[PDB]
């Protein structure tokens, strides 16, 4: 009961600091390509894509979800939480270049995550032993000229659902993960 | 009913662009046969709404069209 309130202080502090910090919001995430094959019907989409200027915001609103999770055996407390921002939207902004056919158009697209989460552990015998961004629940694409009933819309929010739940999870979780460990470790 | 005309008329453009950009990847044919499937599958919705079978890989145009049409709808 105490055990839990400090760690919840302790993980306040950690968010309050790496919040207080640059390169959190906006963060910036590395440009990336991939070729992609779907199946739309009876027409076949092979194509490629690039992903540039992407940048995530709304990381300032990272926030404590309930107590810590606190677990204590052979007398090491062990933590597990969840960090994230419910209430608001985390909004991925970018500039797409996507290659189908003799179409070779550049768009902006403002990509929203519903639900982003991030799951941590802690051990105090505080060690950081365990921090992923969870799969997002969804992610809502606005690609710039692009109809929602067009099926070039349709591969395409599908190709980058699939990147964002891939690549841009693994890059944030690699911002992310290093300055929890810092904050929560000293 | 010049609401449901509206929304046809919108709807109908928007189809007509979509047909332009898909005869940049594909056979006029190809096109062709998945516009008429298409239409067939919001012949169906409008009229359920007014189960329906859906195409398999048309999945997507099924949910993004309710939106659409809930959006136009609320618009009007
Ligand atoms: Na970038």
């Amino acid at each position: 009961d105490k055990i839990t309130e400090e760690i919840n202080k302790a993980i306040d502090d950690a968010i309050a600091a790496i919040e207080q910090s640059e390169t959190i919001d906006p963060m910036k995430v590395p440009d990336h390509a991939d070729k992609f094959e779907r199946h739309v019907g009876i027409l076949d989409f092979k194509g490629e894509l690039a992903m540039r200027n992407i940048e995530a915001r709304g990381l300032k609103q990272m926030k404590r979800q309930g107590d810590a999770n606190v677990k204590g055996e052979e007398g090491i407390v062990k933590a597990h939480l969840l960090i994230g921002v419910h209430d608001d939207i985390v909004s991925m902004e970018y500039d797409l270049a996507y290659k189908l056919g003799d179409l070779h158009p550049t768009t902006h697209v403002i990509s929203d995550i519903q639900d982003f989460v991030v799951a941590l552990s802690l051990e105090i015998p505080i060690t950081m032993t365990s921090f992923e961004v969870r799969q997002f629940a969804n992610v809502v694409n606005h690609i710039g000229g692009l109809s929602i009933l067009d099926p070039i819309f349709g591969v395409l929010s599908d190709v980058l659902t699939a990147i964002f739940q891939d690549t841009v999870r693994k890059e944030m979780t690699k911002v992310l993960a290093p300055a929890f460990k810092r904050e929560l470790e000293k | 009913s010049p609401k449901e005309e509206k929304f046809k008329k919108k709807l109908e453009e928007e189809l007509k662009k979509i047909r332009e950009r898909l005869l940049m990847v594909f056979d006029e044919e190809r096109v062709e046969e998945y516009m008429k499937i298409m239409k067939e599958v919001i012949e169906k919705i409008l009229e359920n709404r007014k189960k329906v079978e859906i195409p398999p890989g048309m999945e997507w145009f099924y949910e993004n069209f309710l939106r659409y049409y809930d959006y136009e709808e609320e618009k009007l």
